[PDB]
């Protein structure tokens, strides 16, 4: 029952920028008692910093840490590809032992429209009586975007699942899949479909539309 | 060095699992095993510390009745037992050695990943996605039991402008898909082919996309 704030939980940097992580404590820890942890996705975590300021084996030096009480931090002079991954604090000066929500660390790169495609239900998927249309939103920057579906000019929530991929590690874009499921009598009762992706490049929409039939 | 745990458990609900963490490359009876748990695209949450030499335990209260520690110093292997499984068990199980840095947590396993599900294998059905200078086409992959499949195109010979995003659990099955950009003037006069593997049904399915 010490809470660890990340703040904030999410920090874009470009490459060559000094960045900080900040660990916050709702009682005072003892320095010697707060460490840091780097994970990258798929990976287990790693040992980054411990007790503040001791860099832990095959650390780079351009990692810093210091702090005291309530106010720690982790310090990157000069951001590197390599150091983009989620960082976490944790505390041991107390029981029971907690870790802060964690801070990711994404690179920052020039913003870009999403290349927005929809797809109808294939017609093998309509002989099972399921009905599936897909929209990819792709290689655009940064993460934040919003997805619309309208089925004959009215917004469905209904029956839609999303899915990221993780910052492209070559071109530092995201991309998005967006799926809205319905029955086939469902699909046949209306006929115009649309996926609207909003996304801080444009005021407007990008638009994908058809018509079955 | 080393810590070799399991990669993946499959357990049903209401069910117990025992997942096993054995040490190798040091003195195991010097350093205590911490158990830590982490839900999909989640952060970390401890479970409980375990003293190796002597067996006694503490909990973080949250898992206290969900989690037994134990150890057993003459094979150089913790365990954690999860009793009473519901889907919010299902998560990446970690254990890692504390480590003389003030309890710092310097050795880790690659990590157990439970999946807390009443599910049958079931192989998937797989869509093409084919529209109504470059064109974008895709494969819709579902209705799959468990993770993962695998997806190329033109079995990889399309390697670059993929895109294969993560799977979604859609009731208690998976759904996921793929897309691919060419250009134009390759689709439809060369042929763009999904390649789907489903390891656990011992299937794969190919399926082209045509207009």
């Amino acid at each position: 029952d010490i809470i660890l704030t990340q703040s904030p939980a999410i920090m874009s940097a470009s490459l060559g920028e000094r960045v900080t992580l900040t660990c916050t404590a709702s009682s005072s820890v003892s320095s010697s008692y707060l460490h840091w942890y780097q994970q990258k996705p798929g990976s287990s975590p790693k040992l980054w910093i411990y007790s503040t300021y001791n860099l832990a084996g095959a650390v780079p030096p351009r990692f810093s840490g210091s702090g005291s009480g309530t106010s720690y931090s982790l310090t990157i002079s000069s951001m590197e590809a390599e150091d983009a991954a989620t960082y976490y604090c944790q505390q041991y000066h107390r029981s029971p032992w907690t870790f802060g929500g964690g801070t990711k660390l994404e690179i920052k790169r020039a913003d870009a429209a999403p290349t927005v495609s929809i797809f109808p239900p294939s017609s093998e998927q309509l002989t099972s009586g399921g009905a599936s249309v897909v929209c990819f939103l792709n290689n655009f920057y940064p993460k934040d975007i919003n997805v619309k579906w309208k089925i004959d000019g009215s917004e469905r929530q209904n029956g839609v699942l999303n899915s990221w991929t993780d910052q492209d590690s070559k071109d530092s874009t995201y991309s998005m899949s967006s799926t809205l499921t319905l029955t086939k009598d469902e699909y046949e009762r209306h006929n115009s479909y649309t996926c609207e992706a909003t996304h801080k490049t444009s005021t407007s929409p990008i638009v994908k539309n058809f018509n079955r039939n | 060095v080393k810590l070799q745990e399991s990669g993946a458990e499959l357990v049903k609900p209401g069910a117990s699992a025992k997942a096993a963490c054995e040490a190798s490359g040091y003195t195991f009876t010097s350093y205590w095993i911490h158990w830590v748990k982490q839900r999909p695209g989640q952060g970390l949450d401890w479970i409980g510390e375990i003293n190796t030499s002597s067996g006694r335990t503490n909990y973080n209260e949250r898992f206290k009745n969900k989690a037994t520690l134990t150890v057993d110093k003459t094979s150089s292997t913790a365990y954690i037992q999860l009793s009473s499984l519901t889907s919010e068990d299902s998560a990446v199980y970690y254990c890692a050695r504390e480590g003389f840095g003030n309890q710092s947590l310097d050795y880790w396993g690659q990590g157990t990943s439970l999946t807390v599900s009443s599910a049958k294998t079931t192989p998937p059905s797989v869509y093409p996605l084919a529209p109504g200078s470059m064109v974008t086409l895709g494969c819709l992959v579902k209705g799959y039991f468990p993770e993962p499949v695998t997806v190329t195109w033109n079995s990889g010979s399309l390697s670059s402008g993929v895109h294969t995003f993560p799977a979604v659990l859609q009731s208690d099955l998976y759904t996921l898909s793929s897309s691919v950009t060419v250009p134009s003037s390759t689709w439809p006069s060369e042929t763009v082919t999904c390649s789907v593997a489903h390891p656990a049904s011992s299937t794969k399915v190919d399926k082209k996309i045509v207009p």
